[PDB]
């Protein structure tokens, strides 16, 4: 059961930082420490859509864009 | 070229969709350019201050 | 009540004289239909189609 | 084109929400009507 | 007894305004020209045992 | 307004890079539509028509410009020379004879328009399906 531990460690850590990130909707740590998660994976193509969804709340920040960047 | 008549709604009916979705606001309209003054930074002892 | 009983006619009842509390019984209903009509309209939106939390 | 709940989305007849005043009272001559102020010093 | 129906009287009669409502619908009319609703001539019995057993 | 303004083609190889469905005029992802006027009558008639014998006329403004002919099932449009639903035949064939009691006084007896006509393995497989 080792991809079932796997994906349930995943799935608990998507979990609780879409419940942060849907809590708190003005500052933006959790969004990028969630998206440099999945940049741990190094292959993704979802990452670009949470950097894409968290640049609305908040485009008139420097560290999201160049994070992004 | 057809025929579009209309049923007749019955006044004897609750609404019958369940109206209780509740969903996150989307992208909002396009960020336009920002277009400020250039930023200018004080000092080292007027932050302090 | 106090009118059937002027004379030699009796104290008990008998008393059937029924359009006057029939009349106020029905202007109460005059009034009180689109209010409670409203009521369960709203009970059915509120049964039928969910509640709205944080809405209006 | 799917508008919110208060235009069509729902049957909540509330209180509060009722058609009263719906005539709205016309400030006439006597008053301070703009056609009397067009022209007042 | 006498003295306050003289008062709900008063307060009738008192309050009289003319009925400044400005257009007039029926509400039966509206029902008939729809193919759910139809019109029979009945008992009168049948039409409150009818209307007691529906809210049941 | 003038007829030349509309008559004139439009010069070009038809771009041929879309195809023939995409390259098609419409207003709706489906097709030009328009309403109009049209009467019910001849509608509704030449409706029953095509429901009943299978032809009738082709209605449109402009594919051809020149247009006076039926469409559905071609040959039994001549073969009834072009009647109609509500016309008296020319002849009565295959007609169908149902009996009649209308004197509404017997019982169990009476069969007016709500009467029967004259006339009035697979179990196997049915039960290996279910
Ligand atoms: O007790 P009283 O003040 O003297 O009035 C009573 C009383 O009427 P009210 O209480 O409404 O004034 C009775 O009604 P109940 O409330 O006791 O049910 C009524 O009898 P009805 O129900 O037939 O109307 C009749 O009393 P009675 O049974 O003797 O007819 C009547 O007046 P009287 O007692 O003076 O007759």
């Amino acid at each position: 059961t080792d991809e079932e531990e796997l994906n349930d460690y995943k799935l608990r850590k998507r979990k609780t930082f879409e419940d942060n990130i849907r809590k708190n909707r003005t500052v933006i740590s959790n969004w990028i420490k969630y998206a440099q998660w999945e940049e741990s994976l190094k292959e993704i193509q979802r990452a670009r859509s949470i950097y894409e969804r968290a640049l609305d709340v908040d485009y008139r920040n420097i560290t999201l864009w160049l994070k992004y960047a | 070229v057809i025929r579009m008549v209309e049923m007749q709604k019955d006044p004897m009916e609750p609404p019958r969709f369940k109206i209780n979705k509740k969903i996150p606001r989307g992208p909002p309209s396009p960020p336009a350019p920002v277009m400020h003054s250039p930023s200018r930074k004080m000092t080292v002892k007027e932050q302090q201050e | 009540y106090y009118r059937f009983n002027t004379g030699p006619v009796g104290k008990g009842p008998g008393c059937g004289f029924w359009a006057a509390g029939w009349r106020v019984w029905l202007f109460f209903m005059r009034g009180i239909t689109p209010l409670l009509e409203r009521w369960l309209g709203n009970l059915l939106a509120r049964q039928f189609e969910g509640r709205h939390s944080k809405g209006v | 084109k799917g508008e919110g709940d208060l235009s069509q989305l729902s049957k909540q007849y509330s209180s509060r929400d009722l058609p009263s005043h719906t005539k709205i009272k016309y400030r006439q001559t006597t008053q301070d009507a703009p056609e009397e102020v067009r022209n007042r010093d | 007894s006498y003295q306050k129906l003289l008062k709900y009287y008063v307060l009738n009669a008192l309050k009289h305004r003319p009925p400044k409502a400005q257009k007039k619908r029926y509400l039966f009319r509206s029902f008939k020209a729809t193919k759910f609703f139809q019109s029979t001539k009945l008992d009168w019995v049948e039409v409150g045992l009818q209307v007691c057993r529906q809210g049941y | 307004p003038t007829y030349e303004t509309m008559f004139a083609p439009e010069f070009g190889p038809e771009n041929p890079f879309r195809t023939q469905q995409m390259a098609a005029p419409r207003n709706m992802l489906s097709g030009y539509a328009e309403p109009a006027h049209i009467n019910d009558f001849m509608f509704e008639q030449q409706r029953r028509t095509f429901a009943t014998y299978g032809y009738a006329l082709d209605p449109s403004l402009d594919n051809h410009q020149v247009s006076a002919k039926y469409i559905g099932s071609v040959e039994e449009a001549e073969k009834n020379q072009g009647l109609t639903v509500f016309e008296t035949g020319q002849k009565k064939t295959e007609k169908r004879k149902k009996f009649k009691e209308n004197d509404a006084s017997n019982i169990d007896g009476f069969l007016g328009p709500w009467a029967k006509y004259v006339d009035e393995e697979e179990q196997k497989e049915l039960d290996e399906i279910t």
